[PDB]
């Protein structure tokens, strides 16, 4: 698909210009801190299950609309959907961080994505609030500030990562919009 | 476009599971060795108006014979448009340099090789003799390091494996 | 078996192609970190006697109820094979340790989890309650260095990700 | 959602052919025995604000550890959502009764069975110690007729081995 | 599939509500006339060929219009169609008439049925003339009304069953509207 | 060879599962009903050589042409194992009878029906005429009871519907 | 495939003789004792689970050699394998005790069983100690002499099942030899 | 519309490939023989209003048991649409012949043959007995050429060995 | 796969020699009786199925093993299977004296063939029979000897065909040997 | 599909009307320029290589807006596109040819060819710049008017096969537009 | 090996079905055109000495740079295995000519064409170059007729449309 | 599949025993020359076409026996086989030196290997002679005693190498014999 080395590259070939030392300061600090992504992004593989717990729980505890009998999702079958519907592009944002390029979830998960769940009944307020405590979450996440979940890093300043993260929270939701 | 990450990623889905060891450190190795990658590619772009004039009029050398019409050099635009051919031609090892992967290779390269000049009645023996003049034609202590000027024969010379 | 150089090959298969700089940094990873891997593996094999008494006696700490007949801990031959069910639990951790990648957990701890235990009755819970004692139960400074029980406490928590 | 009659539909599908006398037999025996089957339904529906206190605390009974946070019962509200899960159990075991078939326990109780509380890190050892409370737990001479109950055992007992 | 013993659960569910001794009364009086319902379907396992033989034969009689050349269902390839087209319906609802619902026919058969006949050019005027007429001939057939079919059953009465076809064939006949 | 019993554990082979309440009551019809059906048979195999009589010779009364060479009733052994044919025939639709299922007729005279007499030059219509004297030709109050005279009827008429 | 009312045919019409009443007091009598049947095999659909559980861990009582390491059957993916290669044959002996006919096995699972397992490499030894132990098992569960596990039925002989549940498992334990 | 070209073209598109001379005297043949086969037709088209009352009347004196109700001929009305019947039976064979190919044939008389007046109930047996008179009844000196009278026969017994 | 035309390309490249003026008074010769071999084999298109029908009738003529109760051949099922187990060779001895060659049998129909017929039980005095006596129908059929199946052709000499058709008759019968 | 042949059938039985002898001299008249026509489509094969290359060659030499780094056809991937995206219309019109009949386009490669092309973006004027000089090449080629590539033939007029040509090529003209 | 009857044979094949008048007059055609097509063979055997040293020694004339190694002539025993490449050449296109089909052009000559010399380092456009001496390279009221002689040039021009 | 990290294990469970510091010193000073099997392997992917190009070039050179016409490999298409049966080999002992175990060949392509070609006829004399001279030019080619082609190393000691790759080429040239 792409990347961050790669848009660089999309847009000097639209110019027919180079890629070299214009972007390049971008470049060699992009890889300064790959090693901080390394350190944000084994955060997130360690409670991917406890994320995506976190998220149903919460989903169910400022809403019981969704449990409703009769309601959208209220069966096991359906939890076990968005069990899938939280994960999977839980990995499609890893994969996003791990890119440092957006071009892998509205070409990737995303292709006509809420005109299908539409076309499954799916209410877009119940995403909102997923995407939304799970963005809030995740920021949580990157950092060390859980409850005791401490691990150790070398410490200094990472909030980059969260602008970038954030960055890919609002394509997934205002593309689920 | 492939990448060594993108390969990573395709694991992953093809495994259709989670980001293990076999991610962490792929990207390590780039904090070294694409850190020792990335300073070849200023002369790269700098001898890039100069690489032409040798490589392709070498390519004179090996073939010129080409006045006769129904051939491919029967005029002096198909010869400034072979160097518009040829610039391109490094502007891709440019480019898949500094991905790294071979994606902008077999896209961009290698997808429509095998039959378009071919079909357009054009030899490809040229096309890998010019970039068999830039073989050796490099200096590891004098032009650049030994750390990446083998590495970047290896990708033009993966490009005429490729073409061959 | 899944490495990473076993994923590379199988995305060479995948290709079919050459085995590109995707392969080329992947190696060079392995020859900083897999040098800061194998220095716990001595007291993981030093330890490992002593882990079953502490992690397996502490999930009797939390689970004590075993009495009854028809439940699991009816009999002290169910706790030793209980101990002989968590040896190997800490030597296969041993082993994706020393391969990196999680073939060892994937074909020989996953394969064979969601429903093998359900069929023969036994909670999980105690499973992953065991090494989640062992989650921050290690001494960056102290115990050994700070560059590989982050990723210990990642193999064996991935582990456990898998586990639930 | 199977039933007997939607199965052989679509056995009637799989064939492609005429509804023969693989039909015409097993409603007649419906006639019969899902009239001896709709009187339990009534005091399951009684007892149903009262088969919870009994199991569920039962298996209180059974798991009392829950105090410690990180597990399942750390608070009250879990434990009144217990109840509110063994509620839909035994609707859905009301459910699977009128019908006959196993579609209400399959793809509404089965589909997502595995790995759901696996994930959601809760254990059917108490899913299935309940109902094993229930198991005898019925009087056919005195709660209804014998040629019910043990069907009704024989539903709620394939619901635990497809839950182990 | 669904049955007339599962939208009974369906709706029970939708309420959270027993099923059990309130729609029992139409429980037991539906299984006490299972019998009768074998007396009726027997009868249309008869006579199958003659009853489609019969559609399509009072197709050709009002109407030449199929037959026209050049017209829409003239040659045999497009009879063997409406041999088809008439004989897997009349499964069907021989399928809807043993379950005792109306469940097996707009999921099964007609799954976007005349969008599909449409754009094979199916007239829906040929299409109505065939369900109304099958419909006439399958409530003569359900009863001993036949011009001398005449099959031995238990007398009385089972205009039930008549009211029970008519609404799967109007529900067929909308549906294909 | 399909009966219904057949067709229950091809559904428990299409699902993959155990044998329910799908199974459990289609066979107790069978201890009503396949009571109820096997008191013609003994008739059936006391008529079975003078049915053959009746109903080959109203076809030789529907169809008397015969004589001629290029058609199929040209000798008298031709007639003779026209009376061969038929043999079977009833002695199919006791068998079909017994098992109840449509095997021996679908496997037995439906496979190999739609092209067999077409191509050795034999019409159908006396085989379809000859039973169709057999339609009604039953008393149920007399030749046996009503309670399996139709299903008789029922038998040998998905036959002729096969058949045509 | 094939029953016991199937085999009363297949010799019948190798002989093209009569069904009728020659078999017909074993036919009577088979469907006298169909409720007889149907009281065993749900108390074989009972614990089918603890079927295998007790089959394969008595396997691991009096045999260690499966589970020595570098065995044959000493791995989770192994033990899922015999969980799958006991539970296959017994939902199949499940269905040669439905059908009340043998015709079920070795077309259907044992279509060259020990030359592929010899290909796998598993030791007939083990396989014969499965077998038998779940058959002396099996004939405990079809009475009502387990520990407590006491169901209801209606009292009397019922012995003619258990000499039909040993003739299906020693046509399985040949089989598999 | 099968014809010869049809087949090539589609023998094409299974290659995906060229037109080679698999094609390219195929159609000389054509040049030879299709001018050799379009001088029947005139008379086909002469004969069409009469060929008829010999060949559907032959099979009324072949078949004239048909005054019973419950069979084909039972009113005149169903004899005139014998007439209309095969009218388009010879008018396919006058479709057949000028195109060359089976296409005609076979998705305009043969697609719905096997089951259509079986279950129309009519027999094949006087579709087949008309056309076998018009086996031999050809004039290859004098009605026309030897060249394209066996072929017209090979054609319309195609049809009936189609038909059989 | 392979011709008359193209057995001359296999042994020319065999010897890397020429194809042209040594084989080439066979290959115009061929090509002058091709519309002998289109006299032939219009013949044998015209009774195909009564070529089939006179085969199996004869063998039950003299033979009433196959259709003995409990035989080999018996049953309806298998006599469309010796309908289909003639017809089709029959299609494809049709085959090799279309193409002129025998490179269209052995290949095609008998990979493997009564290896499989033994496996399916198939006693080989009932082939060998069926394949003689459609041999000398099939020489009675390319010339005009039938009843009064009297077709027009141009008369003289055609038993160079008749060589043909017994040289692919006693290659099918002794490779189904 | 169809042909000149079939089309002559498909209005026959639009009327119930003969094929015969009022077409007949356009039939004879048809397959006496066969060989015609067999001189004209052995000069196509010729140079296809060469037809596709002078296409696309003509089309950088006045236009260059395709060759326009980030415009739409300036990728070795996009010329291989149009090598393909040329050469299978190309076949396509040799297939029209071969067939004398127009039916083997619009069903076949143009099966909502330019909305998907939209959808691609491919810009309308390069492609009727594209089939314009490609139908005025190929109508200088099925004549030996070209540079020296002198073909033998016989002599006389072929302008029926010009008006053919260039009838295909505004079919394909106006169903790309 | 294709031919036009291995293309019908197998259009029978595809079809399932009879030989009808899409072969029978294809064979024709042969009838006049391959009498029509045999008599070149001769003088294509008779010359086959000597088109080798007009064709190649052209491609000579043409490219003549092979004194370097590291490329294709830079012996002479390269040279006379040049003269060995073209020699099966043209006995191909003797082959293919008297077969008439494009087997032994597709699966002889063009199955192993498009990367066999670009891995084996040679260039086609020599292959193409001496065929393109021997385009117009023949004499229709001179050579032979001018009723093969173009259908001559199609069969090696199709091999160059193939080779490019 | 498996490698030298992990056949480490495959014995150290078969003992039961640790890995750890018994074969240790093996095992860093595995990894110390790491960077040497790097600068091995990319010699190797250097010149891979000229590698099956010089191993095709010299099997003519002295052996004219497979181009002899007639013979078994004297095709194009057999020659772009030994294309494949060459490179994907030289593939897979690249597989085989990356992984610094012979575990990826047996398994992976030689399953049954000579069989499938001596029912391909492929003789084993010309088999042995290509991985003979590819084994000495790949020992040739991992160090840098080429023609001219002399890449840029750190000098000193790499015969490990050498005796690792030709470990390799007897163990294929035994398992193809």
């Amino acid at each position: 698909m792409l990347d961050a080395f790669s848009r660089v590259v999309v847009n000097s070939d639209a110019k027919a210009a180079y890629v070299g030392g214009s972007d390049l300061q971008a470049l060699k600090s992009f890889i300064a801190d790959g090693n901080k992504r390394l350190d944000a992004v084994n955060s997130i593989v360690s409670n991917a299950s406890c994320m995506v717990s976190d998220a149903v729980s919460g989903m169910i505890c400022e809403n019981p609309g969704l449990i409703s009998p009769g309601g959208n999702c209220y069966t096991n079958r359906r939890m076990a959907a968005c069990l899938r519907d939280g994960e999977i592009i839980l990995r499609y944002v890893s994969y996003a961080l791990l890119a440092g390029d957006a071009s892998v979830l509205e070409d990737r998960c995303l292709n006509g994505l809420k005109e299908t769940y539409i076309a499954l009944g799916v209410p877009t307020n119940s995403s909102i609030r997923a995407v939304s405590i799970m963005k809030a979450q995740a920021v949580a996440f990157i950092t060390n500030t859980a409850t005791e979940r401490k691990m150790s890093f070398a410490a200094g300043d990472c909030t980059s990562l969260a602008s970038e993260v954030a960055s890919y929270f609002d394509r997934v939701g205002a593309a689920i919009s | 476009m492939k990448s060594v990450i993108t390969t990573v990623v395709s694991a992953a889905d093809a495994a259709g599971r989670f980001p293990s060891n076999s991610d962490l450190e792929s990207i390590q190795g780039n904090i070294q060795r694409s850190a020792a990658r990335l300073e070849a590619a200023e002369k790269l772009a700098g001898n890039h108006e100069a690489v032409v004039k040798e490589a392709g009029d070498a390519c004179f050398a090996k073939y010129a014979y080409l006045k006769n019409p129904g051939e491919a050099g029967e005029n002096q635009e198909k010869i400034n448009k072979c160097y518009r051919d040829v610039d391109h031609y490094m502007r891709l090892v440019n480019y898949c340099l500094v991905v790294g992967g071979t994606g902008p290779l077999d896209e961009w390269g290698i997808a429509g090789a095998r039959e378009v000049y071919r079909t357009l009645n054009l030899p490809t023996s040229a096309y890998v003799a010019s970039i068999a003049y830039t073989r050796d034609r490099l200096c590891v202590p004098r032009d650049m390091s030994a750390q990446a000027g083998v590495e970047f024969s290896a990708y033009l010379d993966y490009l005429i494996n490729a073409l061959s």
